[PDB]
C-alpha cells in the first residue's frame, strides 16, 4: 500500500488531470457549438432557405 | 372391490344385494351381535367398538351409554320388522366438569335423556337447544339434582326430524340459585336409522374401506359427510380418499390436515382416550374459556375495530396470523360479508384453516399467497366459491409454481414485479431521460409512416440504452413483442406521437407509463431467462 | 437533497440543511433505507422528491401489509409522508409492533397507559376493568402453544400464592387456629406451596390426603382424636396399609 | 442480508442560441468545424 | 395484593417476547411518548392500585 501511495501516477496527479481536462472539454464545447452555429447561418444563405 | 363399494343400496333390492355379498348361513340377525362381527372381520372389541359403538339391551341403571357412540336394533312400530339406529355425540361447552355422563336415548319415535352429575344442588334443570331463545325450551329435569344419580328428562319434543341429523340437543341451564343458572355442559348429537340389512351393507362397505385404505372409522365418516348428505360412497369420496392420501404422502402432514385441504371440514369427533382436531388447534391450551364453533353469531374481523371480540383473538392464536394476515385471508376466501362480518360455522373457520395450510405447506407468508393467487389462472374467484375438481387443479399449481421458483432461484418479490400488472403510474426518471434523449432525433415525419419495422429498427439503440439490453436488435424485437400485445391501446405510433409532444399530456401519462412498465417487464423477464437473441427472434 | 433545500430529508426542531452529528445520521438512515428500497426505489424517491408518495404505494413497493401501514400512520399522528421523518416514525412504529407480534393500534392502547400521579393535576388515564381484559386477550393472541402453557403455569402460581394468602387473612374455621401456609397444607390435605409442573391424578391425591389426615390423627398431633375408634384392626396394622 | 441498488436523477440537455454570420462561404466554415469537433472527440476519449 | 390478573399477564407477555426492554430501546419514536412510571411497571411488577 505504501508503495502505491508514492507511484507517480497516483490519486492526486489523475484528479488534476481530469479535472483540468473537464474544464477544457467545457469550453471548447461552447467553441465548437458557435462554430457549427455560424456555418449553418452561412448555409441557410446560400441557400435562401 | 370397487363394485362392492360404489354400489347403491336401495329398499327393494336389499335382500338381493345381501344374498350375492354374504354366505348362505349368514343372517342379517348375526349382525346383532359384536363378538360375530368381531370374529368375521377380523377385529379387536375395542377396533369394532370404534366403528359400532356400545350396543344398548337394557343393562343397569346407569352404566353410561355411549364409547363414544350408541347404536342397536329395536322393533318399529309400524310393522314387524327390525331397524338398527346409531346414535353420535360431540362434547361441548365444558362437559368435562360436572356431568358424569349425558346420554341420549331412542325409542322409535321420540327420545330422552339420561344424566349424572358431579355436584349435588338443590334446584331443578332445563335442557335448551339454542342460545336461551324464547323457543328453546325442549325439555326439563326435575330436582333435586344429587350427584351421581340418574335422571330422566320427559321426552323432549320441540325438535324436528330434519334438524336431528347434525344437530344440538342440550343447552344445559342447571339452577344454582333459585334464579341464577348458567350452562353446565353439552354436546352435539346426530342420529341415524336404517332397516337392519341395510345397515349391515354400509357397515360392510365402511369396514372393507377403512381396512383397505388405513383411515380411522371417523376419518372416513367426516370425508362422506361432507361430500353430500345421505352419506353415501361414490367417485367423489374415492378420489377425497386418494387425495388425501397423496398429500399426506407427499407434504409429510397429518391424515387430518391432509384431510382438510383435500376440502373436508375441521374434525370435531372425539375417541374418549385423544382430543379432537378442532380443539387441538383452538383449545390447547383455552386463552380463559372456550371457544365453539356452536355459535353462528356474526363476528366484526375488521382490524380497524375498537374493542375486539374474544373469538376473533381465539381464532388469530389459532390460525397463528395477526389482525390484517386475518383481514387478507377473509377477503381472498370471500367469507366476508358488509361491515366485515363473519358467521362463526365450521365451514368458514374450515375454509381459513384451509388457506393457512396452503400457505405453509409451500414456505409461503400469507402475503406471498396472495400475490401468487392474483397472479394465478384462478384470481377472481373466491376460494370458497370453489368446485370440488378446482381444488386440486389449484393446489397442484401451487406446488409446481412454487418448486421452478426454487429450482430457477427467483424469489416470490421478483416474480411478482415480473409479471404483475399495477403499475406506480408516475413518470420515472428513466422515462424522462428517455424522452429527453428520444425527442431530438426523431420527427413527425416518421412517426406517420405506416412501416413498424423502420419505426423498431429507428427507437431500439435507445430503448436498449434505457433498458440496459446487451444489443439494439434484442432492444428491436422486445418493442415488437410490446407493439404485439398493445399494451394501453398504443401501438408504436401512438407511443412514437406522444413523445412528440410538448407535455401536452392530460390523462395520456398513463398510456405512457403503462407501456413503458410493460416494456420493462418483457425486458427484464428475457433477461433473467438469460434467452438469446435467436430464440427471442425466431 | 440540494435541489430540494434539504426538505425532504426533514429535521427535527431545527432548520434544514444544518451539518451536524444528528443530520449525519439522519443522512445514514434515509441512504439505508433507499438501498434497501431496490429496483423501483429510484421511482419511489422522485414520488418523494414531489408530494404524491401515498400509503398504498409504500406498503406495495415495501412488501409490507396496507392495514398495519394505515394503523402505524394513524398512531404516530402523520396523514402525510411529506418529508423522511414521517417515513421514518411509521416504520419505528411498524418494526415495535412487529417486535410483539401485534398490530400497532394495540401499541398505541399500550403507550397510552400513563401514571399521571392519580390527580393533583389535570387527570390520569387507565383503561376500565373491561378494556383491560380486552387488552390483555389482545396481547396474548399473539402467543405460541408452549408459551400459553409457560404463562398458564405462572399464572396458576401466582393466583394460588394471592388466594392463600386472602385465605388466610380473611377467613378462619369454626374451631381451628391457622397461621401459614403449611397450616393450610395441613387442613386441607392438599399441598399449595408445589411448583406446577408436577401432575397427578385426582385418586391419587385423595389417597395422599386422607393417609396424611390418618398419620395426623393417629400420632396425636390433631387434638380429641377418638381413641375407641383408633384401636380398629386396620389401624393396627397401620405400619403394612399405609402404602398402596 | 443486506443489497445495494443504482439510483437516477432527471438530467437536461444544452440548449441553442441564435446563430451569427461569418464572412467566408460554406466550405470554408465546414472543414474549420470539422476540425473543432475531431479535437473534441479526442479530448472526449482522452476523458473517458 | 392488590393482582391485577390482565396487568400481570400483559407484563409477562412483554418480557416473554422481549426481555430487557431491547426492541424497544432502538425507536426512541415510540419510547420517548410512554411516563417513566409506565415503564417501571413494566418492567417490575406494579399494579395501578
Amino acid at each position: 500500500l505504501e508503495l502505491l501511495q508514492r507511484k507517480f501516477t497516483n490519486k492526486a496527479l489523475y484528479s488534476w488531470m481530469r479535472g483540468k481536462l473537464s474544464a477544457i472539454y467545457y469550453q471548447f464545447f461552447d467553441l465548437t457549438q458557435s462554430f457549427c452555429l455560424m456555418a449553418q447561418e452561412a448555409l441557410r444563405r446560400e441557400l435562401t432557405d | 372391490l370397487y363394485n362392492i363399494l360404489t354400489e347403491e343400496i336401495t329398499e327393494k333390492n336389499a335382500d338381493a344385494l345381501f344374498a350375492q355379498n354374504f354366505s348362505e348361513n349368514i343372517t342379517p340377525e348375526n349382525f346383532a351381535s359384536q363378538s360375530w362381527i368381531a370374529k368375521y372381520y377380523g377385529l379387536e372389541l375395542s377396533e369394532v367398538q370404534k366403528y359400532l359403538g356400545m350396543l344398548q339391551n337394557g343393562y343397569s341403571d346407569s352404566t353410561s351409554a355411549y364409547v363414544d357412540n350408541i347404536s342397536t336394533g329395536l322393533v318399529v312400530n309400524n310393522e314387524s320388522k327390525l331397524e338398527a339406529y346409531k346414535i353420535t355425540r360431540v362434547k361441548t361447552d365444558d362437559y368435562d366438569k360436572n356431568i358424569n355422563y349425558f346420554d341420549l336415548m331412542y325409542e322409535g319415535n321420540n327420545q330422552f335423556f339420561i344424566r349424572a352429575n358431579f355436584k349435588v344442588s338443590r334446584e331443578f334443570g332445563a335442557t335448551l337447544r339454542k342460545n336461551a331463545g324464547p323457543s328453546g325450551i325442549v325439555g326439563s329435569l326435575s330436582g333435586p339434582l344429587i350427584a351421581n344419580t340418574n335422571f330422566k328428562s320427559n321426552y323432549l319434543s320441540n325438535i324436528s326430524d330434519s334438524e336431528y341429523k347434525n344437530g344440538v340437543k342440550i343447552y344445559a341451564y342447571r339452577y344454582t340459585s333459585s334464579t341464577s343458572a348458567t350452562n353446565q355442559g353439552g354436546g352435539i348429537f346426530t342420529f341415524e336409522s336404517y332397516p337392519l340389512t341395510i345397515f349391515a351393507l354400509k357397515l360392510n362397505k365402511a369396514i372393507r374401506l377403512c381396512l383397505t385404505s388405513g383411515l380411522s372409522p371417523n376419518e372416513l365418516q367426516t370425508i362422506v359427510r361432507s361430500d353430500n348428505a345421505q352419506g353415501i360412497i361414490n367417485d367423489s369420496v374415492l378420489t377425497k380418499v386418494f387425495y388425501t392420501l397423496f398429500y399426506s404422502h407427499r407434504y409429510a402432514l397429518s391424515f387430518d390436515d391432509a384431510q382438510v385441504l383435500n376440502g373436508s371440514v375441521i374434525n370435531q369427533y372425539a375417541d374418549d382416550d385423544s382430543v379432537s382436531h378442532f380443539n387441538r388447534l383452538f383449545n390447547t391450551p383455552p386463552l380463559k374459556g372456550k371457544i365453539f364453533e356452536a355459535d353462528g353469531n356474526t363476528v366484526s374481523i375488521d382490524p380497524d375495530e375498537e374493542q375486539s371480540t374474544f373469538a376473533r383473538s381465539a381464532l388469530m392464536r389459532g390460525l397463528g396470523v395477526n389482525s390484517g394476515e386475518l383481514y387478507q385471508l377473509g377477503k381472498l376466501a370471500g367469507v366476508l360479508d358488509a361491515q366485515n362480518t363473519i358467521t362463526l360455522s365450521v365451514f368458514v373457520i374450515s375454509s381459513l384453516y384451509r388457506l393457512t395450510l396452503l400457505a405453509r405447506v409451500h414456505q409461503l407468508t400469507v402475503n406471498e399467497l396472495c400475490m401468487l393467487y392474483g397472479l394465478s389462472p384462478f384470481n377472481g374467484k373466491t376460494t370458497a366459491s370453489l368446485s370440488s375438481g378446482e381444488l386440486p387443479r389449484l393446489v397442484i399449481w401451487l406446488y409446481q409454481v412454487t418448486q421452478w421458483l426454487t429450482e430457477a432461484e427467483i424469489t416470490t418479490e421478483a416474480i411478482w414485479l415480473l409479471c404483475t400488472p399495477e403499475f406506480s403510474g408516475n413518470i420515472s426518471p428513466e422515462i424522462s431521460n428517455l424522452l429527453n434523449n428520444l425527442r431530438p432525433s426523431i420527427s413527425e415525419d416518421m412517426a406517420q409512416s405506416h412501416n413498424r419495422e423502420l419505426q423498431a429498427e429507428i427507437l431500439a439503440p435507445f430503448i436498449a440504452a434505457t433498458l440496459h439490453l446487451a444489443s439494439p436488435d434484442m432492444a428491436r424485437y422486445i418493442l415488437l413483442w410490446t407493439d404485439n400485445l398493445r399494451p394501453g391501446g398504443l401501438d408504436i405510433a401512438g407511443f412514437m406521437t406522444l413523445v412528440l409532444k410538448e407535455s401536452l399530456n392530460a390523462n395520456e401519462t398513463t398510456q405512457l407509463v403503462q407501456f413503458c412498465h410493460v416494456m420493462a417487464q418483457l425486458s427484464l423477464s428475457v433477461q433473467t431467462l438469460r434467452l438469446s437473441e435467436a430464440e427471442l427472434s425466431v | 437533497l440540494v435541489i430540494s433545500g434539504f426538505a425532504v430529508l426533514g429535521a427535527k426542531n431545527q432548520p434544514a440543511g444544518q451539518h451536524n452529528i444528528d443530520t449525519l445520521f439522519s443522512l445514514y438512515r434515509f441512504h439505508q433505507w433507499i438501498n434497501g428500497l431496490g429496483n423501483p426505489g429510484s421511482d419511489t424517491l422522485d414520488m418523494l422528491r414531489q408530494q404524491t408518495l401515498t400509503a398504498d404505494r409504500l406498503a406495495s413497493v415495501m412488501g409490507l401489509d396496507i392495514s398495519m401501514v394505515t394503523q402505524a400512520m394513524v398512531s404516530a399522528g402523520v396523514n402525510q409522508l411529506q418529508c423522511w421523518q414521517d417515513i421514518n416514525t411509521v416504520l419505528q412504529w411498524i418494526d415495535v409492533a412487529s417486535a410483539l407480534h401485534t398490530m400497532p393500534s394495540v401499541i398505541r392502547t399500550l403507550v397510552n397507559i400513563r401514571y399521571v400521579t392519580a390527580l393533583n393535576k389535570a387527570e390520569s388515564n387507565l383503561p376500565s376493568w373491561d378494556e383491560w381484559q380486552t387488552l390483555a386477550e389482545n396481547m396474548e393472541a399473539g402467543l405460541s402453544t408452549q408459551q400459553a402453557q409457560t404463562l398458564a403455569d405462572y399464572t396458576a402460581e401466582r393466583l394460588s400464592s394471592v388466594l392463600c394468602n386472602w385465605f388466610l387473612a380473611n377467613i378462619q374455621p369454626e374451631g381451628v387456629s391457622l397461621h401459614s401456609r403449611d397450616d393450610l397444607y395441613s387442613y386441607f390435605l392438599i399441598d399449595n406451596q408445589v411448583s406446577s409442573a408436577i401432575k397427578t391424578t385426582r385418586l391419587a391425591e385423595a389417597i395422599a390426603g386422607i393417609q396424611l389426615y390418618i398419620n395426623r390423627a393417629l400420632n396425636r398431633i390433631e387434638p380429641n382424636a377418638r381413641a375407641d375408634v383408633s384401636t380398629r384392626q386396620f389401624f393396627t396394622d397401620w405400619t403394612v396399609n399405609n402404602r398402596y | 442480508a443486506l443489497l445495494t441498488s443504482m439510483v437516477q436523477a432527471s438530467q437536461g440537455g444544452s440548449a441553442v442560441l441564435p446563430g451569427t454570420l461569418s464572412l467566408y462561404r460554406f466550405p470554408v466554415m465546414l472543414e474549420r468545424t470539422r476540425n473543432l469537433v475531431a479535437q473534441l472527440t479526442q479530448f472526449g476519449t482522452s476523458l473517458l | 395484593t392488590p393482582y391485577h390478573q390482565p396487568y400481570e399477564t400483559i407484563r409477562q407477555v412483554i418480557m416473554t417476547h422481549d426481555s430487557t426492554l431491547s426492541a424497544l430501546s432502538r425507536n426512541p419514536e415510540v419510547m420517548g411518548q410512554a411516563e417513566g412510571a409506565s415503564l417501571l411497571a413494566i418492567l417490575a411488577n406494579i399494579s395501578p392500585e
